[PDB]
RNA sequence: CCGACUUACCAACCCGAUGCAAACUGCGAAUACCGGAGAAUGUUAUCACGGGAGACACACGGCGGGUGCUAACGUCCGUCGUGAAGAGGGAAACAACCCAGACCGCCAGCUAAGGUCCCAAAGUCAUGGUUAAGUGGGAAACGAUGUGGGAAGGCCCAGACAGCCAGGAUGUUGGCUUAGAAGCAGCCAUCAUUUAAAGAAAGCGUAAUAGCUCACUGGUCGAGUCGGCCUGCGCGGAAGAU
RNA sequence: GAUGUCGGCUCAUCACAUCCUGGGGCUGAAGUAGGUCCCAAGGGUAUGGCUGUUCGCCAUUUAAAGUGGUACGCGAGCUGGGUUUAGAACGUCGUGAGACAGUUCGGUCCCUAUCUGCCGUGGGCGCUGGAGAACUGAGGGGGGCUGCUCCUAGUACGAGA
């Protein structure tokens, strides 16, 4: 990775915690928002971090791009807060929050009992858009990623759950 | 090597998971460890009932204060 | 089949080796297809191949052949108890050798010939080599 | 999807990823070119 | 070069005009959404300037290998260069003509003649010039600012809309 | 997927954009009522000629919101209109239907210029030169 | 047109050759005459890619040897039964 | 009426270049063989005639060919190791393989084929590269940017390479056709334009239109990368009766 | 010096490339439905007739009527039906004896289990002085299948049904 090899700058109160392999860091955070990296040595200094040698997995440079990545999403993460856009294509399936709950179905009068952690909330602006809230990138699209587990998106009319990079194309009905 | 036996089945042949092993106490996955590098029939038995293991970390079976190894 | 009218005789030895039985460089153009291996086509394979090379190259280009069915072998077939004489002749054979290149080219550009080798090379029994000559 | 071995690509790209130790051809923007071999 | 000349041949056209150029501007506006680009394309082939996009590196490539007009750090991030070698007073005007369809605050400096003008002065550099308005502009700019009243001679063309 | 693409064409008349079919099926998949494209393009296209078919590129956001640029009339429009034809040969270069006047070709050149890009006023003229020739037009002087 | 070494070497038999192509080297002979030729060790590779292309066989050779130079131009070639790489190259004096 | 100017095409003898052969030949080894003369060794290998035969039914395998599909633990012939007609070492074992040739004794040593974490006798060996798959330790076609080294080479800090993002343009929905007919249903134009960059488009796709991938441009971006070819390791291809 | 057959009955058993419900990609799949389609040994996986019958032909049950192996499973299980079984003799052929997988009439099939397994069952011994009583789970199998309609639900979608 190009980008492990020059480093990445760090604002004023943002505190990135070096103590192992597991970096943790903390500003004005909802919750553990935090990095995992191995085969690289990041020191915090306190205004820039600085990208050097440890111990790690068999492929070339495993886990130094992931430092890079992970870094600086979990910095922009504590500081304005992460993305939380969350949609859905189709009507009559819900998209009603109650409490940390997110009512969905195929068509049944029961809720398909999609729950969340404490440290994330919602609410819904319209019976298909969903705003989750938080500072750590990986659990907000982990619940989404359960969200498609029951229906996804996929070509017929493009109705499902629609979430970062999109795999559906959009077709419609049959004519030759 | 998910140890297959002979229990009485229909359509297939029932089995012993490696997944059972752990749920019921912690021992079965070292005991078929060490069981295993033992000879034969006969001088593998008189060699293996001379292992103890049991739930670990947390059994009685222990109360002796034997000479402590470290392997 | 693109295999000869008639070689030597009509019905004859199968033709084994240890080792060479002839064929092993490049002779014509800047480029060709190489075996690197050894075995046994039954002219169908050839044609095959040669359909895939004319599909991919169409006018631009002259093809050179490198090869031919030499030895007529007969068949006994599975239906009857082998120990008593020769066969009918079924098929022309073309041994390939070690390192016998096959097809050669000049006509055509270099990635259309060697692009029209690998489709040549799945109608082909073994793993092949793209060979270059330039000159000789 | 299908047995289809060889990973071969369908479209002008695809994501070529070894996924449990198969490795599987499928497009960027499309599901049509899953193929469970490779 | 022979994988792609496109790359290796954009780092030589800037560093010839920028070298050759009475005026030029360094601007931020990124090298996609057709619709402002082209209609900094189109206006300039009417005011006689030339528009490239190029990288920073790229630009501070050209600014070590070979002498530059004095924007030396004036780049920062995704970067477009329109340029005039020939006309400055068209330099500024072709940002007054793209503002009605995007922006004019897209400007973070210009040079002339070697000299930094800054992005508050070329809306005034802006107003209609042919080159002689430029100039004198130019010249009325460092009459004022320069204390001594000998560098002050002529005004009756130096000065006005004649030749400058 | 996204709808995050490349200028999306359409050319149509100010009331041939009420119905469906003239103007392709693509704008509804896209999020966009033909009505409301209808009130649109009308705003810009009735300002100028709306018996003839005004060309409008259209790009689209992932929040299925549009816009649209709309222009003069088109080149295409005025050759066949200065040609006295209101059908080409469909085999140009090989069959030829009528002519055009080089000097004419210039006033047309102009009156595209609005949105043309050419650095000359023969540039202008050269793009819609081949404009012709695809409608079977000859261009002589 | 290419710049090529050489180190001085003469073998005799199938065993010294391979012996050479157990170290990715082989060998090679200069002619011109007939007479005893300038008899050379190579390398596979040195002499296979700078070969891809017709410049190597219609154009003369800059060929270092113990602070000899020649002047050589490639002629017919072998090749291995299993390998496109080179096995043994002519050259006449050019 | 007789006769005739008049090759446009095919595919030969032939001709040049190119491929090939037990039963074809312009050329032709290595090795084997004999007798002498010499080293070495063999308690006769070989010779006469008299008494006794047995074997002629061989088998998994080396060397090579015919028969067979360059299928078969296949079949046969000149040639040979082992079993036949010999213990031991190693192989989950065996008739037959590999090392090896059982005088007999030796709580002796060494080396072979084969081994060195336990089973189990010896290396979790010192040093480096790589696979995530129990591949290793189950096989081919076959494919790909699965991963690394190497010389030659293109690109290559002047910006690569690949992808993800965003753009994919000005005339332009060019002409016909038509539910519309747009680079991508079909066909003809097959170009020009401001440009830093955008083919009147390589591939996919409700067949289109749409939606989508694509170099190239600019973000991520400042160091390796990829094509041919040698090479270790990987993948799926590789589903059947305690 | 015996690895011995068809056909019927009984009794099984294992491989999953599953007849089916079940989770899921695709579709030139709108939805319903099907094609395409992977995981899956868990479980239900039909029968009477004629015929010595495989295979056949036919009626039918149940939401349903699967593939493969087993000395072509199982005469140290059963009958002994089948081939001229051994017998005429019809049909057929040769001079005849004799033959025929066309055929019709009835027609000789053994083993009390040594070791081995499988299931049920007792004696004797270690259980740490002995005795009686409850008893934990190291270990290991069984239910396991599958239609109907009420609700779920006339709703998303589609031109409409």
């Amino acid at each position: 990775s190009r980008v492990a090899k020059a480093p990445v700058v760090v604002p004023a109160g943002v505190d990135v915690k070096i103590n192992g392999q597991v970096i943790t860091i903390k500003g004005k955070n909802g919750e553990l928002t935090r990095t995992l990296n191995d085969a690289v040595e990041v020191k915090h200094a306190d205004n820039t971090l600085t990208f050097g040698p440890r111990d790690g997995y068999a492929d070339g440079w495993a886990q130094a791009g992931t430092a890079r990545a992970l870094l600086n999403s979990m910095v922009i993460g504590v500081t304005e807060g992460f993305t939380k856009k969350l949609q859905l294509v189709g009507v009559g399936y819900r998209a009603a929050v109650k409490g940390n709950v997110i009512n969905l179905s195929l068509g049944f009068s029961h809720p398909v009992d999609h729950q969340l952690p404490a440290g994330i909330t919602a609410e819904c602006p319209t019976q298909t858009e969903i705003v989750l809230k938080g500072a750590d990138k990986q659990v907000i699209g982990q619940v989404a990623a359960d969200l498609r587990a029951y229906r996804r998106p996929e070509p017929y009319k493009g109705k499902g759950v629609r979430y970062a990079d999109e795999v559906v194309r959009t077709k419609e009905a049959k004519k030759k | 090597k998910v140890y297959y036996h002979h229990t009485g089945h229909i359509g297939g042949i029932k089995q012993a998971t490696f997944e059972e092993m752990i749920a019921r106490r912690p021992e079965r996955v070292i005991e078929i460890a060490v069981k295993g590098m033992l000879p034969k029939g006969p001088l593998g038995r008189a060699m293996f009932r001379k292992l103890k293991v049991y739930a670990g970390n947390e059994h009685n079976h222990a109360a002796q204060q034997p000479q402590v190894l470290d392997i | 089949m693109l295999q000869p009218k008639r070689t030597k005789f009509r019905k004859m030895h199968k033709g084994r080796n240890r080792g060479l039985a002839q064929g092993t460089d490049v002779s014509f153009g800047s480029f060709g297809l190489k075996a690197v291996g050894r075995g046994r086509l039954t002219a169908r394979q050839i044609e095959a191949a040669r359909r895939a090379m004319t599909r991919a190259v169409k006018r631009q280009g002259k093809i050179w052949i490198r090869v031919f069915p030499d030895k007529p072998i007969t068949e006994k077939p599975l239906a009857v108890r082998m120990g008593k004489g020769k066969g009918n002749v079924e098929y022309w054979v073309a041994l390939i050798q070690p390192g016998k290149v096959l097809y050669e080219m000049d006509g055509v550009p270099e990635e259309l010939a060697r692009e029209a080798f690998k489709l040549a090379a799945a109608k082909l029994p073994i793993k092949t080599t793209f060979v270059t000559k330039t000159v000789m | 999807m299908k047995v289809r071995a060889s990973v071969k690509k369908l479209c002008r790209n695809c994501k070529i990823v070894k996924r449990d130790g198969v490795i599987r051809v499928i497009c960027s923007a499309e599901p049509k070119h899953k193929q469970r071999q490779g | 070069a022979l994988n792609l000349q496109d790359k290796q041949a954009i780092v030589a056209e800037v560093s010839e005009v920028a070298k050759g150029a009475l005026s030029a501007v360094v601007a931020d506006s990124r090298g996609v959404t057709v619709d402002k680009m082209t209609e900094l394309r189109k206006a300039g082939r009417e005011a006689g300037v030339y528009m490239r996009v190029v990288r920073n590196t790229l630009l501070r490539r050209a600014v070590e290998g070979t002498p530059f007009e004095c924007l030396k750090d004036a780049f920062v991030g995704p970067t477009l260069i329109a340029y005039s070698m020939e006309h400055p007073g068209a330099a500024a005007r072709l940002f007054k003509e793209f503002a009605k369809a995007n922006a004019k605050f897209e400007v973070k400096a210009a040079a002339f003649e070697g000299e930094l003008i800054p992005a508050s002065q070329i809306d005034r550099l802006a107003t209609l010039p042919t080159y002689e308005e430029a100039i004198a502009r130019l010249m009325a700019t460092m009459k004022e600012a320069s204390a001594g009243k000998l560098v002050r001679t002529l005004a009756a063309v130096r000065d006005a809309k004649e030749a400058a | 997927a996204k709808k995050v693409q490349a200028y999306v064409k359409l050319q149509v008349a100010a009331g041939m954009a009420n119905p469906s079919p003239p103007v392709g099926p693509a704008l509804g998949q896209q999020g966009v009522n033909i009505m409301e494209f209808c009130k649109a393009f009308n705003a810009k296209t009735d300002s100028i000629e709306k018996g003839l078919p005004i060309p409008v590129v259209i790009t689209v956001y992932a929040d299925r919101s549009f816009t649209f640029v709309t222009k003069t009339p088109p080149a295409a429009v005025l050759l066949k209109k200065a040609a006295g034809i209101k059908s080409g040969s469909g085999k140009p270069n090989k069959d030829k239907v009528g002519k055009i006047s080089r000097a004419q070709l210039q006033e047309i050149a102009q009156t595209k210029a609005a949105d043309m890009t050419g650095a000359d006023i023969e540039a202008m003229t050269r793009s819609i030169e081949g404009t012709a020739r695809s409608m079977g037009l000859v261009v002589e002087d | 047109m290419f710049t090529i070494n050489a180190e001085v070497r003469k073998e005799q038999g199938k065993g010294a050759s391979r012996r050479l192509r157990a170290a990715n080297k082989f060998p090679a002979i200069i002619y011109g005459g007939k007479e005893a030729p300038l008899a050379i060790e190579l390398d596979h590779d040195k002499v296979m890619n700078m070969q891809a292309k017709a410049e190597f066989y219609s154009e003369v050779l800059t060929i270092v040897v113990d602070g000899k130079e020649i002047k050589v131009k490639a002629q017919d070639v072998q090749r291995h039964p299993y390998k496109p790489k080179l096995q043994h190259i002519d050259f006449v004096r050019a």
